[PDB]
Order: structure tokens, then C-alpha cells, then sequence
């Protein structure tokens, strides 16, 4: 069994209104929880979501040089997998492995709607 | 008795459709009056489909539809996150457009930044169309689908980037995970995943044509 | 079932609009009649005559007598414009109301129910109909399911009646 | 006058109206239709 | 006098509802809009991935257009991407090339410059730097 | 056959084209993250 880690962020992981009715994998739902059914479902494992204590993306901090939220708990061996949006990158690219995408995004311009 | 002051009575009158009290007798003065009636005929009737037209479609236009307009106009204020790593895309660009949006960005009083994504939502709900603000797509579209449902994106993507699965430096996880990823992307699985969680989710999935108030016709009364 | 409205051929104007309508004749009127006359060179246009030009010139009718002086001429001619914009006004804005009134398109389908988002609708919390939408495969009705969760205030109804009497009080709001 | 005005407008407006969209109807909207008119034929398979 | 009448408000009324309705044409904005429709017609090349996306889809869109496409008579689908290319041009917007959203762009900005590409993706891929299994350089080019 | 093969068969020891990362090549080889995102696009005639 192992421990996948995430975060919370809508639509990815949302607790479910019924929480405490629920106890599990079962307490959470949205689009990465599904995710990482299908991904254990084609590579075989089993796991139980934890959620990132800290609830952050990981980060590295110049003065003390020690990495924080998911990429910390991945690389300090906390976690053996994340199911999250984390974004691909060149310093977090050279302390982990990244899969290919699973999705395309960019940055994009926001306005009211027109009235 | 055509004069000058008479003869801007007749013209006056003839496009306006009213009367005339004298029309002219000459057959010079009868081709003027009858081009000039003509063209009064063609230029009202044209008036009153146009404003049909208006009335009966309502086309309401975006003004801002990509980057470079945010750029180019400057009546509408723009703004990132300070928190995140949109505001360093901008930082440090060296595109000429996003150079020029991050030195306008820079110079802006008061603050274009906000601290959260929901403080910047809000901002730009508050303000009547003067503010954009500058996010990932993935969330802008979410937020489009959710309620009030009175936002909208714009344009296309300004850079781009990438959604991974990721694993610890050693693992042995890696290269099924990789392949596990590639085979749902190649079967549909995770852009039905998206249309499910984005669309089919969505709270907000040409009538009743209004009389006219006196605010559109009270330049006329002016 | 559409009952017109004996006075619905007003409709195309605000009720503020007609209303300063006929303000503006009088005032028309009366300035028309007041530049006409305290003029002592002179002194046809009258009070009475003045009303009967207005109102000839608004329904573009035309006139036995127009104004001979250069004010008498400006009054004449800013009433003439007010009046080609009005009319037009008024043939536009009806012309749009009928055109609309033309195009609305019943609800005679289901995905037409659902696409939408005016018209709310519910079914009883326990039956068959219920089933059919929590286990269906097909898009419109895995989307009215989704909907029907996502109800407030709550879509259904605890009786056949219940649901019955909603629709009859929502005023085309509940199917 | 103003009766001229309005009826003269609504004849304009209501023809636009037509003109902008179209709209054909179906003459026949039930079996009974069938049954009351006479202008229309209907039959069916000669055995059946 | 009532011959006028008829005829001028003709005019006006016909007036009205060419610029009314000239008001209502929306574009092609999506993909959805052309399965819908049928009066554009729409291909691809008769071998390749776009062709395979489309006849494997599950999704209801483009099951459509699959189905559409391959029951089409004149076959829709193209010999080369010059040939679609070609037919969008001489079709006289009545044909619609499906084809990689890349060479849409570059097309795009070729002259003769009538074409242009509509809508969003319809799909997401990426191109990739490749070495062969378990070399050495994997590392460093994909960093780089 | 082609880039794909020239570089499974030792032929080659890198293709910089534009290569479609798929399921397929990426068990033969490895891909590097994608340096150009991209998709199905609908192309029309340019309405003049
Ligand atoms: C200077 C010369 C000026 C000349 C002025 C004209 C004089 C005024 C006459 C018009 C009154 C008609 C009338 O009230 O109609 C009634 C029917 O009633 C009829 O059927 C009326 C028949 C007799 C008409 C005389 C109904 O009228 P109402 O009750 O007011 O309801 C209408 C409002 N609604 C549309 C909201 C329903
Ligand atoms: C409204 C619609 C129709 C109603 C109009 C009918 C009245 C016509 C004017 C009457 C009139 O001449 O009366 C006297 C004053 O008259 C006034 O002082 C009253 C006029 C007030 C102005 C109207 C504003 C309010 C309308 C609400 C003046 O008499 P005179 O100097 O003989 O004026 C010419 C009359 N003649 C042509 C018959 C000779
Ligand atoms: O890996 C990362 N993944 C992220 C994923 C998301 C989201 F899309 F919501 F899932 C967001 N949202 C941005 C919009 O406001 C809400 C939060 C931020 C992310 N950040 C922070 P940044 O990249 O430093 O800005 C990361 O670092
Ligand atoms: O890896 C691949 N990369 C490709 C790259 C391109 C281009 F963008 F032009 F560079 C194209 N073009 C668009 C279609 O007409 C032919 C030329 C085809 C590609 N194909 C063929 P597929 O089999 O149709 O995907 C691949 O396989
Ligand atoms: C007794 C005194 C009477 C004399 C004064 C009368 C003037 C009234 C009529 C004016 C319009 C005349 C010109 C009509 C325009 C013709 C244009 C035309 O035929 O256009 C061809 C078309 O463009 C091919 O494509
Ligand atoms: C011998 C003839 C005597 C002449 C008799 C004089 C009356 C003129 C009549 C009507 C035109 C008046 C209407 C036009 C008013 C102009 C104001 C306007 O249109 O303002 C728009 C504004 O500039 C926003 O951009
Ligand atoms: C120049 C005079 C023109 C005659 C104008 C007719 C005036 C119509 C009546 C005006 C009073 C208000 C009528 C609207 C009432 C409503 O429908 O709410």
C-alpha cells in the first residue's frame, strides 16, 4: 500500500460534504482522485490519498535550502507518489521525476463579463 | 419665392418628411427637389432598419480579446498574484509585450497585486470591467463555471505549461506511472475527467425584448 | 393563454415617455405661439392654430400654415426632428417586439429542459423515474441528475400532489 | 391622424417581423385532423 | 397613394430584416458547431493519427463526426495536407480542414492568406526531444 | 521505420523534429517534456 500525497484544491480534491459519513480514500472527490484511481487501476498498486499537513506546492527556501508542501514530502521519502496539479519545472524537474503532462494549462487574462 | 432662407425651409422640411409651403415650379428647381426627396427616402428608411436591427439582436463585445490589447489600451488596470509564479513569468519576460505589460505593472498606483486568487476574483467582480486579472488558465475556467457565474476568460494562453504526476528521484513507480498517464491521455479518460469536473459540474450551462425609457431617447428632448 | 391588452399599442414606449411627449407638445405649442406673436411687426399662429400645427407636424401630417420667421422656423424645425426620431422610434421597437415574439421556440424535448437554466424541475425522492436518472448512461440525463442534486430550494417533492401544485404556482418556473 | 400612425406602423413593424424570420407550419397535426378535413388524402398498404 | 404605401413600407420592412439577420450570422467558433450543422462539410488526411483520434473518440462530439465523415460521398478525406489545403481554399467556405493545431498556425501565415484557424484544440499533444533507451544524454536534454 | 527506428536500431542518439509523444514511442524510447504543445484545430476558408 502506498501513501499518495495531494492537496486541496478545487475541482482536484474536495472533501466530500458527507466527511465524517465517510472514512478513506471515500472521503474525498474531484478530478485527481479519480486520477490516481486509474493510474493505481493501470499500474497495478494500492494506496491511501494522504493529504499534504502542510497544504502547500513544494518549494525550496534560499536561506535554509530545504524543500516544503508536496515536493518536500516526495523527496524526504514522506511520499511515494503525488497526484496533485504540481507544475512542471527546472528546479523541481532536477530533485524529482515528472511524468508527461496530464494537462496543458497557461497563464490567461481574466475580465468581467461584458454587460 | 425661393431666396436663400426659404430654400433651407424647403430642404429642411422636404428630409424631415413635413410639408412644403411652396414647391419649386422650374424644371432645374424640380430635379433638385426630386433627388433630394429621393435620397430623404433611402436615408430614413435606412434608420429605421438599422435601429430594428439593433433593437431586435442584442451584440454585446468583449474590448479586451488578447494580451497585446491589455498592453496597447491603458484604461483598464491589470494585475498577478505577488505569491506566485505568474508575476515572475512577467519579472522576467524579455518578450516585448510582457515587458512592456510588467513595466506598466510595476509603475502602478495604487496596487494592480492582490494576495489571494480570491481577493483578485473579487476585484475584478467589484470593479465595472476596468480591472483584469492575470491566472492560470485551468483556474479561470473553473471560476467561469462557478457562481455568480460573471467572469469570463479572454484571448489564449500566454505561455505554456504542464500538469504532472510526480514520484521520488529513485523510483521504481516511474516509468509505469509515465506510460499509466500516456494510455489514459490516448483513450479520452482525462479530457472526459476535465469535461466532467469543469462542464458537466458547471452551475451555469434572446427574449423578452424591453420598451424604450426616456434614457434613450432623452437626447432628443435635450 | 395571451390576452393582448386594449391599450398594448402603447407598448413600444415607456409610459415616461408618452408622458413627456405630450408635455413637450404643449411647451412646443406654446413657444410657438409666444415667438409668433409678442413680436408687435406682425402683431395666423394663434394658441389654437400653434396646437393644431404640433400636433400635425408629430403625426406627420403636414400643415396648412408654417412659420414665416427665423424663431418661429427653429421651433418648427427641432420639433420636426423630435418627431422623425420618435416615430422611427416607435416603428423600430415594434417592429423588434414582433420579430422576438416570433422566434421563441417551446419546450417540446428533453435536453431542451436541460440545457437551459430558466425553468427548475423536480420528480418524487422515492421511484422508478428517480432510479432512471441516478443510474443513467446517457448525457441529458446524467446532467439533469447532477442538477436535481444540486437543488435550492429542493426540486423534489415529497407527493405526486406536492409536485402538482408547485407547477401550478411557479408560474412556468417548475416542470 | 393617430390612428393612421399606429395602424400604418404595425403593418411596417408586423411585415418585418414575417420577413425576418420564417416560420412553416404543418397543415396536419393529429389523425382527427385527417378525419375533419377532405383536401388531403391518406391511405395505407393495400393489405396489411 | 396606396400603391406608394405598400411599396415604400416593403422596402423598409425588407431593409429590416437583411441588417437583422445579417446581426444573428454567428461563425464557427468550436467544434461542436460544425458536427451539429451540416452545411459545411469537413475531412482529413485519409492516413493518420487525427483520422485514428477520431475513429477510436468515445466521446459524443466526435463519434458524430466520425460517423459523419466516414458516411460521405464525395469521400471528405484527403490524399496530402496540400490537397485538404487546397480544397478549403476552392471550396468557397463550404469545406473545413481538421489537421494539427501547428501547421494550422504556420498556414496560417502563408499567402494566399485565406484561411484561418477556428476555435480551440481539440485534443492535447506535445512534441518531444527523443534518445534511445537508456542513454546517456536523457538527463541533461530534458533539463536543457 | 523512420526517426523512431533510427533510433531504436542504434542508428541515431537524438531526433530533434517534431515528434509526437505517444504510448507506443514512449516504450521504445524516452522522450524528453514537451518542448511545443499542441492539437486538433478546425481551418476555414477565411470569410472576406
Ligand atoms: C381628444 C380626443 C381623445 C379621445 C378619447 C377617446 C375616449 C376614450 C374611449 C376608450 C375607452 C375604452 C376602454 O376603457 O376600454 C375597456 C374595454 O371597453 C370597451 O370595450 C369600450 C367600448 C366603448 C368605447 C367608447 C378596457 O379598458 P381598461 O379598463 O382601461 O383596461 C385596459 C388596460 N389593460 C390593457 C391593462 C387591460
Ligand atoms: C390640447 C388640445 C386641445 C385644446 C385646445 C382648445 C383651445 C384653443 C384655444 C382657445 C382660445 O383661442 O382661447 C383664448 C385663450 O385660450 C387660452 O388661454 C387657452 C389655451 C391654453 C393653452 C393649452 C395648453 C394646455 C392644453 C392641455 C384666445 O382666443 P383668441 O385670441 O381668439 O385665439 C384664437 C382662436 N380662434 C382661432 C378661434 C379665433
Ligand atoms: O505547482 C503548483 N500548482 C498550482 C496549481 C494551482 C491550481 F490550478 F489551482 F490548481 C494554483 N492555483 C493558481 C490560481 O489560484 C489558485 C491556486 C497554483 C499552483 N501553484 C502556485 P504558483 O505556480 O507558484 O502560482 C504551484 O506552484
Ligand atoms: O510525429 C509526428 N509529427 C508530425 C508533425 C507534423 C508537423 F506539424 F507538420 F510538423 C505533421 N504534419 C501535419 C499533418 O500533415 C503532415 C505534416 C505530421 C506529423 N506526424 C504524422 P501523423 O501520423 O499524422 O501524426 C507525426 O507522426
Ligand atoms: C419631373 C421632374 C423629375 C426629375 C427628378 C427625378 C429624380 C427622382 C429619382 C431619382 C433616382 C434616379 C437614379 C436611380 C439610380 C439608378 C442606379 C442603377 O440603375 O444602378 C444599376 C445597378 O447598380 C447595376 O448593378
Ligand atoms: C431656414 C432653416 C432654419 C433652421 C432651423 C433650425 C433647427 C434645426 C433642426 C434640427 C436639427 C437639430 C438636431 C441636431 C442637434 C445637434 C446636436 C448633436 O447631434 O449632438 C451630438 C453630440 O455631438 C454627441 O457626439
Ligand atoms: C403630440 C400628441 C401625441 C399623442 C400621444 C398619445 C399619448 C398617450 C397617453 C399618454 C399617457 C400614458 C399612457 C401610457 C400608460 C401605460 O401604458 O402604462
Amino acid at each position: 500500500t502506498y501513501i499518495v500525497t495531494t492537496i486541496l484544491e478545487d475541482p482536484y480534491v474536495m472533501l466530500k460534504k458527507n466527511a465524517n459519513q465517510f472514512e478513506g480514500n471515500d472521503r474525498y472527490e474531484g478530478y485527481c482522485v479519480e486520477l490516481a484511481a486509474e493510474i493505481a487501476k493501470h499500474v497495478g498498486y494500492s494506496y491511501r490519498l494522504e493529504i499534504v499537513s502542510d497544504g502547500k506546492y513544494g518549494a525550496r527556501d534560499p536561506d535554509t535550502k530545504a524543500w516544503n508542501g508536496m515536493v518536500g514530502e516526495l523527496v524526504y521519502g514522506r511520499a511515494d507518489v503525488a497526484v496533485a496539479p504540481l507544475t512542471i519545472t527546472l528546479v523541481r524537474e532536477e530533485v524529482i521525476d515528472f511524468s508527461k503532462p496530464f494537462m496543458s494549462l497557461g497563464i490567461s487574462i481574466m475580465i468581467k463579463k461584458p454587460q | 419665392e425661393f431666396g436663400i432662407f426659404n430654400s433651407l425651409w424647403f430642404s429642411l422640411g422636404a428630409f424631415m418628411q413635413q410639408g412644403c409651403d411652396i414647391s419649386p415650379r422650374s424644371l432645374s428647381g424640380r430635379i433638385v427637389g426630386g433627388v433630394w426627396w429621393f435620397f430623404t427616402l433611402i436615408i430614413i428608411s435606412s434608420y429605421t432598419a438599422n435601429l430594428a436591427a439593433f433593437l431586435t439582436v442584442e451584440r454585446m463585445v468583449s474590448p479586451i480579446e488578447s494580451a497585446e490589447d491589455l498592453a496597447k489600451q491603458t484604461e483598464i488596470a491589470y494585475g498577478t498574484l505577488e505569491a506566485g509564479s505568474t508575476k515572475e513569468f512577467f519579472r522576467r519576460s524579455k518578450i516585448a509585450v510582457f515587458e512592456k505589460m510588467w513595466t506598466y505593472m510595476k509603475s502602478a498606483e495604487p496596487s494592480v497585486f492582490v494576495r489571494t486568487t480570491e481577493e483578485g476574483m473579487i476585484r475584478v467582480r467589484k470593479s465595472k470591467g476596468k480591472y483584469a486579472y492575470l491566472l492560470e488558465s485551468t483556474m479561470n475556467e473553473y471560476i467561469e463555471q462557478r457562481k455568480p457565474c460573471d467572469t469570463m476568460k479572454v484571448g489564449g494562453n500566454l505561455d505554456s505549461k504542464g500538469y504532472g504526476i510526480a514520484t521520488p528521484k529513485g523510483s521504481a513507480l516511474r516509468g509505469p506511472v509515465n506510460l499509466a498517464v500516456l494510455k489514459l491521455s490516448e483513450q479520452g479518460v482525462l479530457d472526459k475527467l476535465k469535461s466532467k469536473w469543469w462542464y458537466d459540474k458547471g452551475e451555469c450551462g434572446k427574449d423578452k425584448t424591453s420598451a424604450l425609457s426616456l434614457s434613450n431617447v432623452a437626447g432628443v428632448f435635450y | 393563454k395571451s390576452k393582448p391588452g386594449v391599450f398594448s399599442f402603447l407598448d413600444p414606449l415607456a409610459y415616461e415617455i408618452w408622458m413627456c411627449i405630450v408635455f413637450a407638445y404643449i411647451g412646443v405649442s406654446v413657444v410657438l405661439f409666444l415667438v409668433s406673436r409678442f413680436s408687435p411687426y406682425e402683431w395666423e399662429f394663434g394658441i389654437f392654430n400653434s396646437l393644431w400645427f404640433s400636433l400635425g407636424a408629430f403625426m406627420q401630417q403636414g400643415c396648412d400654415i408654417s412659420p414665416r420667421s427665423l424663431s418661429g422656423r427653429i421651433v418648427g424645425g427641432v420639433w420636426w426632428f423630435f418627431t422623425l426620431i420618435i416615430i422611427s422610434s416607435y416603428t423600430a421597437n415594434l417592429a423588434a417586439f414582433l420579430t422576438v415574439e416570433r422566434m421563441v421556440s417551446p419546450i417540446e424535448s428533453a435536453e431542451d429542459l436541460a440545457k437551459q437554466t430558466e425553468i427548475a424541475y423536480g420528480t418524487l425522492e422515492a421511484g422508478s423515474t428517480k432510479e432512471f436518472f441516478r443510474r443513467s448512461k446517457i448525457a441529458v440525463f446524467e446532467k439533469m441528475w447532477t442538477y436535481m442534486k444540486s437543488a435550492e430550494p429542493s426540486v423534489f417533492v415529497r407527493t405526486t400532489e406536492e409536485g402538482m401544485i408547485r407547477v401550478r404556482k411557479s408560474k412556468g418556473k417548475y416542470a
